């Protein structure tokens, strides 16, 4: 399923945020 | 609105020309616990001596931001931030800065980050999550209304207070800009497509922020999700988006209209404005005035026990704050 396929890969936790 | 919306421009106005500067000092809060940390810095829970109020301070480096050219950015940040005025802002109740670093202190939401507790839900009922989508509806409305473009909507930044309602922070990206602008910033899963296509943007980034924003709250995952910033832009730019079964059909057309990416086409972007989404189906049942007031039903209220309490944060690696003996980047921060 999606879920179980977002809930393996590596993007789970916090995600920061990006610049220039 | 309009005339709300007039009145509220004013008083941003006079903020926004004329900034407050040097609120308060270090040595007027005791440090307890590092609440998150960034790339110049971290947000820590601190105590007001004089007060016994917590407040969440941020610490930039100065070296650090004029290194990595962020200068204005944050000179961005903290002018806006303490110049507007909303429901559902964070408020800055002291900025000053030292030798080192720069300094923001912002009322404690203790209820932490939306981000966590979606996780650990899983995902949020519909009714759940237009409870909140109704409250950033009217931050951009309001934020918009002065020229302003957000650029960071993510449920990290997302705080839910001692109500249940939500606390907007991070305005590192936050600017007042008439027009277009060029700057690649943001967060990956969150990117609307023509700030990925380096073709300059508008306001409408916020609008498709939302729709990323409302889907990752109903689904528990991004509509655009991978392992690598590059393989979700591929994702974002195809367009190709799709909807778990258990979306309603409101839902998903609301979806469509806000992750859209014909900027011609795209809902809060249009003749209408923001009345094409607060007039559209999916948020029939919502208030906008109750929701403006505080006065709906929260649907969740984050277990608080007494100030300072911080058990709805994860916990990060403390460090010592250090603060030359010499003045860095002193003209660089002057207006701050
Ligand atoms: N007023 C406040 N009350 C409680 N917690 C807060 C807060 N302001 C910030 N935080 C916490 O600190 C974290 C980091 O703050 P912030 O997002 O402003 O830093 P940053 O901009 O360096 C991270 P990034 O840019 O990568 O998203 C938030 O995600 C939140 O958990
Ligand atoms: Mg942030
Ligand atoms: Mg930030």
């Amino acid at each position: 399923t999606t879920y179980a396929d977002f809930i393996a890969s590596g993007r789970t936790g916090r995600r920061a945020s990006i610049h220039d | 609105v309009k005339e709300f919306l007039a009145k509220a421009k004013e008083d941003f106005l006079k903020k926004w020309e004329t900034p407050s500067q040097n609120t308060a000092q270090l040595d007027q809060f005791d440090r307890i616990k590092t609440l998150g940390t960034g790339s110049f810095g971290r947000v820590m829970l601190v105590k007001h001596k004089e007060s016994g109020n917590h407040y969440a301070m941020k610490i930039l480096d100065k070296q650090k931001v004029v290194k990595l050219k962020q200068i204005e950015h944050t000179l961005n940040e903290k002018r806006i931030l303490q110049a507007v005025n909303f429901p559902f802002l964070v408020k800055l109740e002291f900025s000053f800065k030292d030798n080192s670093n720069l300094y923001m202190v912002m009322e404690y939401v203790a209820g932490g980050e939306m981000f966590s507790h979606l996780r650990r839900i899983g995902r949020f009922s519909e009714p759940h999550a237009r409870f909140y989508a109704a409250q950033i509806v009217l931050t951009f409305e309001y934020l918009h209304s002065l020229d302003l473009i957000y650029r960071d909507l993510k449920p990290e930044n997302l705080l839910i207070d001692q109500q249940g309602y939500i606390q907007v922070t991070d305005f590192g990206f936050a600017k007042r800009v008439k027009g277009r602008t060029w700057t690649l910033c943001g967060t990956p899963e969150y990117l609307a497509p023509e700030i990925i296509l380096s073709k300059g943007y508008n306001k409408a980034v916020d609008w498709w922020a939302l729709g990323v924003l409302i889907y990752e709250m109903a689904a528990g995952y991004p509509p655009f999700f991978a392992d690598q910033p590059i393989q979700i832009y591929e994702k974002i730019v195809s367009g190709k988006v799709r909807f778990p079964s258990h979306f309603s059909s409101d839902l998903k057309d609301l979806l469509r209209n806000l992750l859209q990416v014909d900027l011609t086409k795209r809902f809060g972007n249009l003749k209408n404005g923001v009345n094409d989404i607060k007039n559209h189906k999916w948020f029939a049942t919502t208030d906008w005035i109750a929701i403006y007031q505080r006065k709906v039903e929260a649907p969740f209220i984050p277990k608080f026990k007494g100030p300072g309490d911080t058990s709805n944060f994860d916990d990060y690696e403390e460090e010592e704050i250090r603060v030359s003996i010499n003045e860095k980047c002193g003209k660089e921060f002057t207006e701050f």
